């Protein structure tokens, strides 16, 4: 597809690091509830939550 | 939205081969058969399409 | 000649004889104290004149030192559409021989119009005579001591730098470094720490080869030019040519022509391109109806005679026979047709005979009033006008890649070149690429493979019988990125 110049740049983050925010997000409800984007982590269990 | 960007891709490929009322698609053959001068008719005519 | 007297510069354009080694040398006597010009070997004689000019008065001394120079003559020599330009600048110095490091610009100076052709110069120079030294020829001249330096100027392109009373500051480069491209690309001198785009580079090819097919015969062209008899425009002959080199700059030599006309494609390229299925249409007609043949152009012999095409790519050549086609009585074996129910078409021959029906009155054989014959005589004799005499046109119509190669060009095949991105020709078909070894087949009679794009990527040669696969080595661009300006160069 090359030859004629038609150029493919790939994206700046992989799927790995883009897993690792996802999987950051997933444990921040799990583990802090909301508190942990408007501040620093506050841990709490999840039948509180 | 992948299918959109492959469509226009071989949509661009596609119009390589038209002429706009020339007489050739590839421009080293009309180089290898006529002076240039006597091809700025036809080399104008595939620079505007 | 711009000599710098001890009168005025002096600017003569002559035809001058330069000796074998042509200089200037002055003379300190001991009747006097001024340097005049002795040895005034320069020119034997100057004759043939053309331009002589007047400049402004430079006295000199000419007393020789050999210290250290306080000013710079610096010169650029330029000759435009034979317009000559010098830009002059005089530079003050302190430093021992070098050139400093400094930032001046150059001036221009005049612009002498003559348009001459000039390919080798000479730098005139001086001589010491004096009575210190033995003042001759052999151990009496003396260079003092200079340096001069001489750098040929090449396409370049710089981002100037404009002050505010005018004046050039800067000079930065477009090609030395990347560094420099990308500070003229985004036309200024301070950049931030980050990616840019300047352009992109591409491999380059390195070598070219030939591959033709080889056919030793040679096309016959006795009858095709000068010969005994040929066809009537009425039915006009058409012969088949094929299997043999054709060639333009070898047909000067069997008749001479009058009109030598190949629309659509270059009369210099004949040769250089392998033909397809070439045909030959010779007939007769008279020589004012040689401006009826030609593209998309109507006439009588473009209707109810045969009428080229209107995309027609090829030559056309005829020549005027002065008696060959030509009677005292008239010539009357080449008829033309000058009535038709239908004009003719593209490749299209009559031959009926039918008498042509005028009006109401039916003909074609039941002859009577309106009942006209269509096929005329010309009627060609020597002693009738020149656009009255038998033209020879033989219409030469061929195709390009349009079925595989039966007529090529004389150039013959060079060596067989593999693993590089060279310039190649099969048939006729050019390219840049790599040739790689290919290993899809393709059935015996096909000569060609294309892909999504159309464009060709198989090619099977008429020499060695290989399937070898075309692959480009344009690929990538260029991209920097840097630390700042501020911070570094690197
Ligand atoms: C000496 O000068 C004459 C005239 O210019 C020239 O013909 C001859 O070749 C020169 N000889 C040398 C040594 O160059
Ligand atoms: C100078 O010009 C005249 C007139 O054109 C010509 O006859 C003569 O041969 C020339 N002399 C040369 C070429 O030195
Ligand atoms: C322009 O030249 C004038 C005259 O010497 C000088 O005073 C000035 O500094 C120069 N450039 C400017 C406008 O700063
Ligand atoms: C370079 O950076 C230093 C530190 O920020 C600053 O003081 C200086 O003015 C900068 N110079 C330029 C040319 O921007």
């Amino acid at each position: 597809q090359k030859f004629n110049g038609l150029t493919v740049l790939p994206p700046l983050l992989t799927d790995e690091m883009i897993a690792q925010y996802t999987s950051a997000l997933l444990a921040g409800t799990i583990t802090s509830g909301w508190t942990f984007g408007a501040g620093a982590a506050l841990q709490i269990p999840f039948a509180m939550q | 939205v992948v299918n959109q960007n492959a469509q226009a891709l071989n949509t661009l490929v596609k119009q390589l081969s038209s002429n706009f009322g020339a007489i050739s698609s590839v421009l080293n053959d009309i180089l290898s058969r006529l002076d240039p001068p006597e091809a700025e008719v036809q080399i104008d005519r595939l620079i505007t399409g | 000649l711009i000599v710098n007297n001890a009168t005025n510069v002096v600017i003569k354009v002559c035809e001058f004889q330069f000796c074998n080694d042509p200089f200037l040398g002055v003379y300190y006597h001991k009747n006097n104290k001024s340097w005049m010009e002795s040895e005034f070997r320069v020119y034997s004689s100057a004759n043939n004149c053309t331009f002589e000019y007047v400049s402004q008065p430079f006295l000199m001394d000419l007393e020789g030192k050999q210290g250290n120079f306080k000013n710079l003559r610096e010169f650029v020599f330029k000759n435009i559409d034979g317009y000559f330009k010098i830009y002059s600048k005089h530079t003050p110095i302190n430093l021992v021989r070098d050139l400093p490091q400094g930032f001046s610009a150059l001036e221009p100076l005049v612009d002498l119009p003559i348009g001459i052709n000039i390919t080798r110069f000479q730098t005139l120079l001086a001589l010491h005579r004096s009575y210190l030294t033995p003042g001759d020829s052999s151990s009496g001249w003396t260079a003092g001591a200079a340096a001069y330096y001489v750098g040929y100027l090449q396409p370049r392109t710089f981002l100037l730098k404009y002050n505010e009373n005018g004046t050039i500051t800067d000079a930065v480069d477009c090609a030395l470094d990347p560094l420099s491209e990308t500070k003229c690309t985004l036309k200024s001198f301070t950049v931030e720490k980050g990616i840019y785009q300047t352009s992109n580079f591409r491999v380059q090819p390195t070598e070219s080869i030939v591959r033709f097919p080889n056919i030793t015969n040679l096309c016959p062209f006795g009858e095709v030019f000068n010969a005994t008899r040929f066809a009537s425009v009425y039915a006009w002959n058409r012969k088949r040519i094929s299997n043999c080199v054709a060639d333009y700059s070898v047909l000067y030599n069997s008749a001479s022509f009058s009109t030598f006309k190949c629309y659509g494609v270059s009369p210099t390229k004949l040769n250089d391109l392998c033909f397809t299925n070439v045909y030959a249409d010779s007939f007769v007609i008279r020589g004012d109806e040689v401006r009826q043949i030609a593209p998309g152009q109507t006439g009588k012999i473009a209707d109810y005679n045969y009428k080229l095409p209107d995309d027609f790519t090829g030559c056309v050549i005829a020549w005027n026979s002065n008696n060959l086609d030509s009677k005292v009585g008239g010539n009357y074996n080449y008829l033309y047709r000058l009535f038709r129910k239908s004009n003719l078409k593209p490749f299209e021959r009559d031959i009926s005979t039918e008498i042509y029906q005028a009006g109401s009155t039916p003909c074609n054989g039941v002859e009577g009033f309106n009942c006209y014959f269509p096929l005329q005589s010309y009627g060609f004799q020597p002693t009738n006008g020149v656009g009255y005499q038998p033209y020879r046109v033989v219409v030469l119509s061929f195709e390009l890649l349009h079925a595989p190669a039966t007529v090529c060009g004389p150039k013959k095949s060079t060596n067989l070149v593999k693993n590089k991105c060279v310039n190649f020709n099969f048939n006729g078909l050019t390219g840049t690429g790599v040739l790689t070894e290919s290993n899809k087949k393709f059935l015996p009679f096909q000569q060609f493979g294309r892909d999504i794009a159309d464009t060709t990527d198989a090619v099977r040669d008429p020499q060695t019988l290989e399937i070898l696969d075309i692959t480009p080595c344009s690929f990538g661009g260029v991209s920097v990125i840097t630390p700042g300006t501020n911070t570094s160069n690197q």
